[PDB]
RNA sequence: CGAUGUCGGCUCAUCACAUCCUGGGGCUGAAGUAGGUCCCAAGGGUAUGGCUGUUCGCCAUUUAAAGUGGUACGCGAGCUGGGUUUAGAACGUCGUGAGACAGUUCGGUCCCUAUCUGCCGUGGGCGCUGGAGAACUGAGGGGGGCUGCUCCUAGUACGAGAGGACCGGAGUGGACGCAUCACUGGUGUUCGGGUUGUCAUGCCAAUGGCACUGCCCGGUAGCUAAAUGCGGAAGAGAUAAGUGCUGAAAGCAUCUAAGCACGAAACUUGCCCCGAGAUGAGUUCUCCCUGACCCUUUAAGGGUCCUGAAGGAACGUUGAAGACGACGACGUUGAUAGGCCGGGUGUGUAAGCGCAGCGAUGCGUUGAGCUAACCGGUACUAAUGAACCGUGAGGCUUAACCU
RNA sequence: AAUUCCUUGUCGGGUAAGUUCCGACCUGCACGAAUGGCGUAAUGAUGGCCAGGCUGUCUCCACCCGAGACUCAGUGAAAU
RNA sequence: ACACAGGUGGUCAGGUAGAGAAUACCAAGGCGCUUGAGAGAACUCGGGUGAAGGAACUAGGCAAAAUGGUGCCGUAACUUC
RNA sequence: AGGACCGAACCGACUAAUGUUGAAAAAUUAGCGGAUGACUUGUGGCUGGGGGUGAAAGGCCAAUCAAACCGGGAGAUAGCU
């Protein structure tokens, strides 16, 4: 239930060798907006695949 | 013993004229034609490889497309290997029909079974639960004991505990062939086939009996 | 296991899940667009579209069924008056979902679910 | 589907009204006995005067069960109670002379021809 | 499905009469023993019907020799030679499972008009 | 004694044979069935209840058998606490007495979120020498190896009779393990109805909310056993006890010193699964990449422009897949999910109207209405034009080989 | 027998089985008359036994409804 | 010791159902209890149902299951009546 | 009329489960007993440690009781780790 010998910083690093974060592979650019948006998502303005979908 | 491959349509029943309800399994079998024939010299073992259907038209990679083009056949699903018996050989152009199983009595089928996920010991290994009353606390479906005290102080290999059951390859042998439909490309067995509807199974002549 | 099942629990009981979806549909019909988490909106497109295809035909029985399902006379009236004829020429697919980032409060996938004829 | 401590009725004119199945014969670890199976039973209540008395221990043949027996076509014949016919523990033959109620045809072997003949109705 | 609901229909019997739960039904069943085969009759009230094409069946209960007997006849089974209706009953439900509780003049059913 | 939880019970097993059954054989005071003993053999299996805290034991019923032991008299970081073995009280005894009695009697806190090793699953990185998509060969490992009852051989052999075969087949069976819902049902608080109290929709009707899904009746898909299919080798090799052939030592004799041959659920295969991290890193089929310069530390060296192919990765709909990972099928040149059409299946003649009845209610519309997860379709909605990783001919020596 | 070591003393009842229970036999190691002897209707969250109903307590578990456990985002201990 | 499922004396005491300050739904009135969003693995906690048997489980009917209200009929041994 | 009966507040804790670095240094849920009296409760006061009180458990005397807490002898003593 509890440890008998204190582990190393090496063990901690090897355990944390897998929880590294990752970034987006490649951001997409809207056809007629010229801005970068996450793929299959809409832009911060309201554009998605050309035609705007959220006009304020 | 040149087995073939097919798709499980499901199961139903057959009413015989003498009053017997035989539970049969409907297995869709197409013409498993060929992709490659490995001979005694090039690969050592003597076997054939078969594919059925097309599966698509734009999802076959360049290697698979070239492999099919060398043989001269169309595209198809995953390839299936069958070790061929001595005395028989087949041409690349020639296909394999369901007529081969006309003069057989029983067969054996193989397929991937249904996956139950990470199941407990009561289901995966059929253990016995403890008493749910009389004082028991938080120990009802647990396996309880796995080893001994200080000798050997460890759990032996192959211990029956919680794990992932199903989704593995299972073979059911000695199923009676009650119907072989040539024009409809269909085969019927006595049932109890592994998998689900629309899955992929491999049937072959029975080796057990 | 969950072989060939349907219906997302969403960490709620049946009464809670139905009472929330009722208000969700009642707001979606009256605003033609709402914003909510994608898993919670994927059931809205299954609970609202049958209501629209029921309201496509005007009848006393259908209207009372819609009232029993939504518990809002104004919502039922607006449904039957507007969304019926508007979608009468369309065979399904009366809703569209568009994912818009993640909420800052819980880091949850969120999307706008709207009608196909909002504009 | 009969096991230990199961209360059953008697389907012959032997004098026993209520019996209890106490053992299932036919192999080791056998759990349930179907129609036409031999089970050891003991008497729990009997007619004041008859062929048998209370507290006896003897064998019997299962003739009816609420679970029933499946036909080779999927048909199952289900009754409204569990009943048995007493037999001698050595000769394996019926003790009573009459048979009460309908019976199935599962017990249609050489060992139960007398029961088949004496049964008012065979299903 | 195009194979299931084409094999399960080639051997169906297109002669099953229309019947409803609560209607007294007589069923003719082939009983074979020895070298010949006779046709036994089973008359009773139908209490449940489960129809799925070739997998159709119906449960018939009768009070025979004081003890109730319930059979489950398969609708398309070759043994089930013929089905006949002798009476019709007016019952609200379609599964008659309360009849197992009443005996005598309480498990009986009314008559359905027309 | 700066703390190793002790009786017994439940779950879970492992090993040994001084073997309970099955299997093989010898001697029998072995006529046959059926017995006694010994030898070889651990592959498999090896009961349910009453008594008492059980171990042990008695009894009742079965089985072919209900084996003996080691593993802290296995297993309380898997569980209880019925006994012993705290604190209360009594009984009988002991002692003037406080109090004691493996003597009895009623009751009497069993705590821990897994650090490492141990085991079951499932992933990330890299290797395998250009980069890929597949099929596998199989070094090796793991899973099963139980057996009862009748029929023919037969009332034959044997036996005066009573009784009753070995060898070899067939059928039916029980306990297991695997796989499924074609049937039987269970569940199926996401499907249809019955009904009570209360509140609300301005009111009847019709509804919705709560009261365990309020209480209930059935029931689709899925999962399930109590349901149905399969298997316990057939055989081959070398063998244990043990039968022998040919045989001298030892002119005989002897199964052995040479040789030959039979011989078990024991061993390897034969049945199934995993399986090239098998670093000894393997085979076959199909593919893709065939531009130039510069630099010093002249070498498996580095840098620049172009090139970015096969393929992979990522994202979205999702799944008979699944804890997360991981594994299917699709992304407009499409049925992957949702919706819709029709059908199937469940529940039960929906509301609204008219009639009959003073009324509660029934009738016709109407086997109607609704119908979750089911089945055939249908781009109506959501699956993006892109962009990102992956290279540009793949080291040295030697060997046969064409120049 | 709240009392008996021999003891699971013997007999009869209860179940197929009853070291528990009931009524007797009296061999009272070591009952016994106000540290009271024997009964006693009612009473008891008092001990034991038996019977009828009842059910997943069990043969033998199976499904379902929620909260944890699993993933993501924020905060963030412990015994040792 | 806490923005702690603990404790703290009195006063006012609505409608229907209901014998009742029991209990269900509501009025005046007050709250959603200071982490949520996903998926629906094993196992834990609170529960629902279940084919056949019905205490055979257990040290022990522990737990669970079961009865349960009004009016009437009718109710044994014993007994201090 | 009952140191009466069933049953609410109120008082108490007989069983089971959860909880055991818990919501809580004894609690929660489902059951439970008394509930017109030897009852319960609020306020104020008295009983002061070899003593108090105790329907009697070596029980309570401020989460500590076979001799309460604080300060002194007192760095008591310790052949003991
Ligand atoms: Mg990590
Ligand atoms: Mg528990
Ligand atoms: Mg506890
Ligand atoms: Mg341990
Ligand atoms: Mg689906
Ligand atoms: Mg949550
Ligand atoms: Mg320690
Ligand atoms: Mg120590
Ligand atoms: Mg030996
Ligand atoms: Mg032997
Ligand atoms: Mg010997
Ligand atoms: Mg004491
Ligand atoms: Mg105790
Ligand atoms: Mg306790
Ligand atoms: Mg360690
Ligand atoms: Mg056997
Ligand atoms: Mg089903
Ligand atoms: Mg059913
Ligand atoms: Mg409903
Ligand atoms: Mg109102
Ligand atoms: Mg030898
Ligand atoms: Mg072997
Ligand atoms: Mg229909
Ligand atoms: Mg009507
Ligand atoms: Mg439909
Ligand atoms: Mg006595
Ligand atoms: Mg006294
Ligand atoms: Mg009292
Ligand atoms: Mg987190
Ligand atoms: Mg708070
Ligand atoms: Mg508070
Ligand atoms: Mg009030
Ligand atoms: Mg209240
Ligand atoms: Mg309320
Ligand atoms: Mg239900
Ligand atoms: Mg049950
Ligand atoms: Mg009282
Ligand atoms: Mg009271
Ligand atoms: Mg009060
Ligand atoms: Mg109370
Ligand atoms: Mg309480
Ligand atoms: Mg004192
Ligand atoms: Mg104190
Ligand atoms: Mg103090
Ligand atoms: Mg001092
Ligand atoms: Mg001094
Ligand atoms: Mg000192
Ligand atoms: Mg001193
Ligand atoms: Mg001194």
């Amino acid at each position: 239930a509890v440890q008998q010998n204190k582990p190393t910083r090496s063990k901690r690093g090897m355990r944390r060798s897998h929880d590294a974060l990752t970034a987006v592979t490649s951001l997409s650019v809207d056809k007629t907006s010229g801005e970068k948006h996450l793929r299959h998502h809409i832009t911060a303005d309201g554009y998605y695949r050309g035609r705007k979908v959220i006009a304020k | 013993m040149i087995g073939l491959v097919g798709k499980k349509v499901g199961m139903t029943r057959i009413f015989t004229e003498d009053g017997v309800s035989i539970p049969v399994t409907v297995i869709e079998v197409e013409a498993n034609r060929v992709t490659q024939v490995k001979d005694l010299a090039n690969d050592g073992y003597r076997a054939i490889q078969v594919t059925t259907g097309a599966k698509k038209a734009n999802r076959v990679t360049k290697p698979e497309a070239g492999h099919f083009a060398k043989a001269g056949v169309e595209a198809g699903r995953g390839l299936w290997e069958f070790r061929l018996a001595e005395g028989e050989e087949f041409t690349v152009g020639q296909s394999i029909s369901v007529e081969l199983f006309a003069d057989v009595k029983k067969v054996d089928v193989t397929g991937t079974s249904k996956g139950k996920g990470f199941a407990g010991t009561v289901k995966r290994w059929n253990f016995r639960t403890q008493d749910a009353t009389h004082g028991n606390s938080l120990s009802h479906r647990v396996p309880g004991s796995i080893g001994q005290n200080q000798t050997p102080g460890k759990v032996f290999k192959g211990k029956k505990m919680a794990g992932q059951m199903g989704n593995e390859r299972v073979t059911v042998q000695s199923l009676d062939v009650v119907r072989v439909d040539a024009e409809r490309n269909l085969l019927l067995v006595k049932g109890a086939v592994p998998g689900a509807t629309g899955s992929d199974l491999i049937v072959k002549p029975a080796v057990k009996a | 296991m969950r072989h060939r099942k349907s219906g997302r629990q969403l960490n709620r009981n049946s009464s809670h899940r139905q009472a929330m979806f009722r208000n969700m549909a009642g707001s979606l019909v009256r605003h033609e667009i709402i914003k909510t988490t994608l898993p919670k909106a994927k059931e809205l497109r299954r609970v609202v579209e049958p209501l629209i295809t029921l309201a496509k035909t005007d009848s006393v029985a259908n209207r009372r069924l819609a009232f029993a399902r939504t518990r809002d006379n104004e919502i039922v009236a607006k449904l039957f008056n507007e969304l019926g004829p508007r979608f009468a020429s369309r065979a399904g697919g009366y809703t569209r979902i568009l994912k818009c980032g993640f909420r800052a409060g819980d880091n949850a996938p969120m999307a706008y679910i709207e009608l196909v004829d909002r504009s | 589907m009969i096991q230990e401590q199961t209360m059953l009725n008697v389907a012959d004119n032997s004098g026993a009204r209520r019996v209890m199945c106490i053992k299932v014969l036919g192999g080791s670890h056998r759990r349930y006995a179907g129609v036409g199976d031999i089970i050891k039973i003991t008497i729990k209540e009997a007619i004041p005067r008859g062929k048998v008395k209370k507290g006896d221990v003897l064998k019997a043949v299962v003739v009816r069960t609420k679970k029933g027996v499946r036909r080779p076509d999927g048909s199952v014949i289900r009754f409204d109670g569990n009943a048995c016919v007493l037999l001698n523990n050595n000769s394996e033959q019926p003790i009573g002379t009459r048979i009460f109620g309908p019976v199935t045809r599962e017990l249609r072997s050489e060992k139960f021809m007398k029961i088949i003949s004496l049964a008012p109705e065979v299903l | 499905s195009n194979i299931i609901k084409q094999l399960e229909q080639e051997q169906m019997k297109q002669d099953v009469p229309s019947f409803r739960p609560g209607d007294t039904v007589e069923v003719k069943v082939w009983v074979v023993e020895g070298s010949k085969k006779r046709l036994q009759a089973f008359e009773g009230v139908v209490i449940a019907i489960r129809n799925r094409g070739l997998h159709s069946a119906f449960t018939v209960r009768k009070i025979s020799n004081g003890e109730g007997v319930e059979r489950v006849f398969q609708t398309h089974s070759p043994v089930v030679d013929s089905i006949s209706v002798k009476r019709r009953g007016a019952v609200r439900k379609a599964k008659l499972y309360y009849l197992r509780e009443r005996t005598g003049k309480a498990a009986r059913i009314k008559e359905r008009l027309n």
